[PDB]
């Protein structure tokens, strides 16, 4: 009821053993009370890590949307080494969302060892087993086993209806995915541990199916986009190797679903000056000379009879002299081009009415004209050039024109491919412009150079008229073991991309959302431009270029920090080298760099001197000593993970205040939410995730199951709470329920259709569905239905929730009325209790833990003790957690090494790794996420926590306790010992 | 509980030996965060082996080795005896001698 | 959007005549072309003689024999006749429309591509 | 009683008898997923012959019930298992027991 604290431990430890004597009852007392339980308590093992691969294809319908949405792939599985290293392989195969999908080196959803399948953003198919959530769904197939090797596995993906079905060795999987959330792309993955051999199976030049396609689907091999090439790539990543070693890449573009439809602007709604009777009709005049000229040049003849064959011209005439389903024709293609123009924000007119005059046209010899003859002159117009404003206007208005015709093709059902297959409906330019190759904006832009040249030959009027900065923003940093204090040290930064890198050096309590230079905590340097950020941007030296090297300096002798550029040191605006001036040493500072978007840029440090450029130039004979120059591990690094975690509010927070009075008569405990600064000046306002500290969990076994009556007190399973929202708060917008334990959305507009769920459908031998199952991440009551419950009313609103753990049906209430809002849950699973709210007003929100006739208060769930008090109580341990968007993350010492290559046309890609790579994990229980035992070098709260409990193990096997020592055997292993032993880091 | 005592005894015997390598070179990052917590423990489980009997008679003679090659020498590296060390190590190496 | 549909060409004995109408249902605005394509079972789609707005018509190398076109602007409807029916006739026709005119555009890919297929029919010379 | 489910195939003719030793490579979980024992981890095959009920009856069972080199998934009851009277030191005494066995060297 009060947390995880150390002192109870030593009172536990000193009830154990004292004056040498052990008092066996007490030891194995506290054993039967505690261990058996494996709650409330740290758990470690060893795990194996998880690598996932893509095919680099992206695929996904929308509104309007050129993907064909129905795909199909398979896959090659040749080596298998099971129970590898004293573990099972990994080994799953299925598709994945572009967002959302962020694996990492460890740091699974429960314990370590994530995977496809392992989150709602991704579904994959196991040997047996479906995975979806981090749930395993045994499925029933022809053949039950494992992947081995030669097994083929075929994966079919259907968006005009929500599937994803699979196929093992020809026999269908009778299970299948559906009413998944289709925002975003959808791409092949593979995820896998050490000792596996796959191979890719897209179709076309690469591999070959072994098995025909399901009928109406494509390869998708024909989903690569024009520009794009075909290569293997991992789903995400923050490191790479290169010549010089580990090369940092920040955050990566990606494209989305939206992306892909075209979005053309209407051009002939527009009027027009009566300038297309005069003006426009010379520059038709003009289109025909120059297509007369392309005749002439492919030795197209005036031959009255149309005849391609015989390349003979209709109107056979040196003038155009083309009817009015011709002349009309070109006419209006100029008015077309005209409107296009104008729409573009440009002028549509005439501005000198005398540059025609100036126009002489190009006399061409008779050898130009034949048959009947046509030799329309082609009209000079190098008296005025094309500007690069007029290239911008010509590449708009290309890029309008293939974009109109995109949406007629996608409206009248054209799909793109790689290939061309016109019986099909379906060609390579059906990309949106911007994702056309060169060669067919070349001859999307040609013409309309050409009529844009005729515009300026005749001098016309024509002129020209939060999260998401998380994604984008990754921060690296030290362990925080290494902050110096003293001397003089340097280190050195090549930036390969000339993108905006910014290096320098931070204070320890550098927060990961703010950014570099944004704060005194930093002094950093953004070459980018080339200026030296501390609480902005200063000029200082010079940018770089794609290749060069910072040579980072400071000396806290002299409380100084300098910055050179390829030897050469950057020299400030009033003449002083140095950046900075009289930096107090304070907590000491370590090196930290920041890089942008699409980035790459490597992070020299002084343990290697041989490597350390430049380090004779500037940095040696100064007496600036290379940082961690005598380390022989490398220096571990951190860094800033971008993935929403909830965490506790903390106290100094400036804008919300929390109150937490209870023991009021009449009225239940309670946790208040008051916005400080409301009314006021640089009050913010946005969305605000909130949760409570500990969970409650369903029973394992769902076997159905005035004055309160105490017998019902006593048989009820049901538990309630309550939340009273208060006057000002907006009734929309706004959030009560229950969230799983890895659910977390940091949406700047969260809707309840933005949650994740998926139902999982399992077939039967006879293609008949059961056990549709729908894995969500959250469950909790819509803004809308709270509103429409029910200006503002003055009476706070109640928002009642009542969970059933007997039976898994989940009911809620608001203001005494039963909400539409209910749930259906599976057994043996945990929810917090979340509140979701949209501050609009001073006082918004009050979580309050009450109970009801026959209902027992949530307390008695969540917490053993109290589980038959009827007395509803506010532990200190109960407190109010809030989203955070970024936390700080430590990289991983060392990383596999897989190889990925192309084997051939028949074998497709090639995918193997076989070096094994094993770490610890700690498992926290009520939260049921795990991290690296390594991290908590700076998590010293919860180290002391855990030496204390080794010192507690020490202390109940203390004496020669054999049994005690075998119990523990089961809870710290042989393995995880030797590894621990064996462990430098 | 039963834990291989030849291959607990060799993993020992290979940690010891490396750490006394680090020891021996001065470095700024100790096993640890400081050196002793980089050899104490090492040594009380040495100890531990060495009056629990597992330790043959060659792995006693490389012991003594890492302890004082040109002492302990039969017909380069740094005694262990050589370097300064903090008062629990001391502790520990005269429990050895002992 | 603009939908069309050739209506027409039955099973008949060699040289049988044959009256395949095409409609297109759509915006008037930029109709001013169109023809008709000819796919033998399992072989390429060549194009039959086309015909433009302003009865031009321009014929190929798969117009020997009967290939006649007419066209009504009115209620923008044109009728192929198959009265000539050989062997190598046997084929699925499909009546196109397009903005480009007497088969050129001054503009490139995208009125090019700017096209309007049909459903089309089978048309079998016994 | 205890559940079978294989996970990989085996050879499916010589079902171990009584007198006869098997080794095997186990793998146990509670209900919830805690994970209690792991032969991999001890590098050392476990030992156990039919007929001196020296094991749990139920782990006896499902062993007898498979054949050789064949990875199967076991659901134990508490009935088969322990029961109220288990360890006060590795897990609750009412908890039915997941084990991951592979059966080799049939003797």
């Amino acid at each position: 009821k009060h947390g995880r604290n150390h002192k109870v431990l030593d009172v536990l430890c000193s009830l154990c053993v004292c004056n040498g004597v052990a008092v066996r009852s007490n030891q194995d007392l506290i054993t039967e009370n505690l261990l058996p339980g494996r709650e409330l308590l740290l758990q470690t093992n060893l795990i194996n890590y998880v690598t996932s691969i893509r095919p680099n294809i992206f695929v996904g319908r929308a509104e309007g949307s050129t993907q064909y949405g129905k795909w199909y792939f398979e896959v090659m599985v040749d080596e298998v080494v099971p129970f590898l290293t004293a573990q099972a392989t990994h080994l799953r195969v299925g598709w994945a969302l572009t967002e959302g999908y962020s694996p990492y080196p460890g740091g699974g959803e429960g314990w370590g060892g994530n995977g496809v399948g392992d989150d709602l953003y991704s579904y994959g198919f196991d040997g047996l087993h479906l995975w979806t959530g981090h749930v395993a769904r045994p499925v029933t197939s022809p053949g039950q086993h494992l992947l081995a090797p030669e097994d083929v596995v075929s994966c079919c993906l259907d968006l005009s209806v929500p599937s994803i079905s699979f196929r093992i060795n020809g026999c269908p999987v009778q299970g299948v995915f559906e009413a998944f959330n289709l925002d975003g792309l959808f791409f092949p993955v593979v995820s896998f541990s050490a000792g596996v051999k796959v191979r890719f199976l897209l179709g076309g030049r690469h591999g070959e199916f072994k098995f025909l396609p399901p009928p109406g689907y494509a390869p998708c091999h024909e989903a690569v986009l024009p520009r794009e090439r075909l290569r293997l790539e991992p789903i995400k990543e923050y490191r790479r190797e290169g010549p010089r070693g580990p090369h940092l890449v920040g955050p990566s573009r990606c494209l989305s679903h939206t992306d892909f439809v075209p979005c053309p602007v209407d051009t002939v709604q527009i009027v027009l000056p009566p300038h297309l009777e005069r003006i426009r009709e010379k520059l038709a005049e003009n289109i025909h000379e120059l297509w007369a000229l392309t005749r002439i040049e492919q030795g197209w003849t005036y031959g009255p009879v149309r005849d391609d064959n015989k390349r003979l011209h209709p109107c056979l005439v040196n003038f155009h002299s083309l009817p009015e389903p011709e002349r009309n024709y070109n006419l209006q293609m100029s008015g077309e081009t005209l409107k296009t123009l104008l729409a573009l924000g440009c002028h549509v007119g005439m501005a000198d009415e005398k540059a025609e005059d100036n126009l002489k046209k190009t006399k061409l010899p008779k050898t130009y004209m034949m048959s009947n003859g046509y030799k329309p002159a082609p009209l000079d117009l190098s008296h005025v050039r094309l500007t690069p404003a007029q290239t911008t206007l010509v590449d708009r208005l290309a890029e309008n024109g293939h974009n109109v015709w995109a949406r007629d093709r996608v409206a009248q059902g054209w799909s793109y491919s790689a290939v061309q297959d016109i019986p099909a409906r379906r060609n390579p330019r059906l990309v949106p412009y911007r994702l056309l190759d060169e060669a067919t904006k070349r001859s999307n832009r040609d013409s309309l150079c050409q009529a844009v040249r005729t515009l300026l030959g005749y001098g016309y009027n024509i002129e020209p008229p939060n999260q998401s900065r998380w994604d984008r923003v990754r921060i690296f940093r030290a362990e925080k073991s290494y902050t110096v204090q003293s001397g003089r040290w340097y280190f050195e930064f090549e930036a390969v991309t000339t993108g905006e890198m910014r290096v320098g050096w931070a204070r320890p309590e550098l927060r990961p959302d703010v950014e570099l230079g944004a704060d005194e905590l930093a002094y950093v340097f953004n070459g980018h431009r080339g200026q030296r950020w501390h609480l902005g941007s200063e000029p200082f030296g010079r940018p770089w270029q794609s290749g060069d090297v910072v040579g980072c300096m400071i000396d806290l002798t002299e409380n100084t920090i300098i910055f050179t550029l390829n030897g050469e040191v950057l020299m400030s605006d009033s003449g002083s080298e140095t950046a900075f001036r009289e930096i107090e040493i304070g907590d000491g500072f370590l090196p930290v760099c920041s890089l942008g978007p699409g980035q790459v840029g490597h992070l020299n440090l002084g343990q290697d001197v041989s490597s350390l450029r430049f380090f004779a130039i500037c940095g040696l004979q100064e007496g600036f000593e290379p940082f961690a120059i005598n380390m022989q591990r490398p220096v571990t690094t951190w860094f800033s993970k971008s993935l929403p975690q909830f965490e506790p509010v903390p106290p100094e927070h400036p804008h919300y205040e929390v109150a937490r009075m209870d023991g009021t008569v009449d009225t239940p405990p309670c946790l208040r939410l008051a916005h400080r600064t409301w009314g006021s000046q640089n009050s913010l306002v946005e969305m605000l995730f909130l949760r409570l500290s500990l969970p409650v969990q369903f029973h394992q076994h769902f076997r159905c199951t005035n004055r309160d009556d105490p017998e019902i007190i006593l048989n009820t399973t049901t538990y309630y709470y309550s939340v009273r929202v208060f006057a000002g708060q907006e009734p929309s917008c706004v959030w009560v329920g229950w969230v799983t334990p890895d659910y977390h959305q940091h949406d700047m507009n969260f809707d309840l259709s933005k949650v994740r769920a998926v139902t999982v459908t399992m077939g039967d031998e006879q293609g008949n569905v059961h056990s549709s199952l729908k894995c969500s991440n959250c469950y909790m009551v819509w803004g809308g239905d709270f509103v429409s419950p029910g200006r503002i009313s003055h009476t706070d609103l109640v928002i009642g929730c009542l969970v059933d753990l007997a039976t898994g049906l989940m009911t809620f209430t608001a203001n005494g009325k039963e909400s539409n809002t209910f749930f259906q849950v599976e057994p043996n699973t945990k929810l917090f209790p979340a509140v979701f709210v949209l501050p609009t007003h001073q006082n918004v929100i009050q979580f309050e833990l009450g109970k009801q006739k026959n209902i027992m208060p949530l307390s008695a769930a969540m917490f053993l003790s109290e589980r038959k008090n009827p007395a509803p109580q506010c532990p200190p341990r109960l407190e109010v957690q809030m989203l955070m968007p970024v936390s700080w993350s430590r990289m991983p010492n060392h990383f596999l090494q897989v190889e990925t290559r192309r084997a051939g046309e028949r074998l497709g890609w090639a995918v193997q790794c076989q070096d094994p790579l094993t770490m610890m994990a700690l498992h926290i229980p009520e939260e049921n996420r795990c991290m690296d035992i390594l991290e908590l070098s700076e998590r010293l709260d919860l180290q002391r926590f855990h030496s204390h409990t080794l010192r507690l193990y020490r202390a109940v096997c203390a004496l020669g306790n054999n049994r005690v020592a075998h119990a523990l055997c089961s809870h710290v292993d042989q393995a995880q010992l030797l590894h621990a032993l064996e462990d430098a880091h | 509980p039963a834990i291989p005592l030849e291959a607990l005894r060799d993993k020992a015997l290979r940690m010891l030996g490396e750490a006394v390598r680090d020891g021996g070179q001065h470095a700024r990052d100790p096993v640890g965060g400081s050196v002793e917590f980089q050899f104490v423990p090492v040594l009380k489980l040495v100890s531990t082996l060495l009056v629990m009997g597992i330790f043959g008679d060659e792995d006693v003679k490389q012991i003594l080795k890492m302890i004082e090659p040109e002492v302990f020498t039969e017909e380069l590296e740094e005694g262990l005896l050589q370097m300064k060390l903090p008062e629990s190590v001391k502790l520990q190496m005269c429990n050895l001698l002992e | 959007q603009v939908q069309l549909q050739e209506s027409g060409g039955g099973l008949m004995q060699a040289g049988g005549s044959l009256r395949l109408s095409c409609t297109a249902s759509g915006s008037i605005f930029s109709i001013n072309s169109m023809g008709w394509y000819r796919q033998a079972p399992g072989k390429q789609r060549e194009l039959v003689a086309t015909i433009t707005s302003g009865n031009s018509i321009n014929y190929a190398d798969s117009v020997k024999g009967r290939f006649t076109i007419s066209r009504d602007n009115a209620k923008n409807t044109v009728y192929l006749q198959m009265n000539s029916l050989k062997p190598e006739d046997t084929a699925v026709y499909y009546c196109n429309a397009d903005r480009v005119p007497n088969g050129y555009n001054p503009w490139g890919t995208p009125n090019d591509e700017y096209d309007y297929w049909g459903q089309g029919t089978q048309v079998t010379v016994s | 009683g205890v559940e079978i489910e294989t996970i990989s195939p085996g050879d499916g003719r010589t079902f171990p008898k009584k007198g006869q030793t098997c080794v095997v490579h186990y793998t146990g979980m509670l209900q919830n997923g805690k994970k209690f024992d792991s032969s991999r981890d001890r590098n050392k095959p476990f030992k156990f012959r039919i007929g001196k009920q020296e094991v749990i009856k139920g782990f006896e069972e499902g062993a007898a019930q498979m054949s050789l080199g064949q990875r199967a998934k076991l659901t134990c009851t508490p009935d088969v298992a322990y029961g109220a009277t288990g360890h006060p030191g590795v897990i609750p005494p009412n908890a039915t027991l997941i084990f991951d066995v592979e059966l080799l060297n049939l003797e």
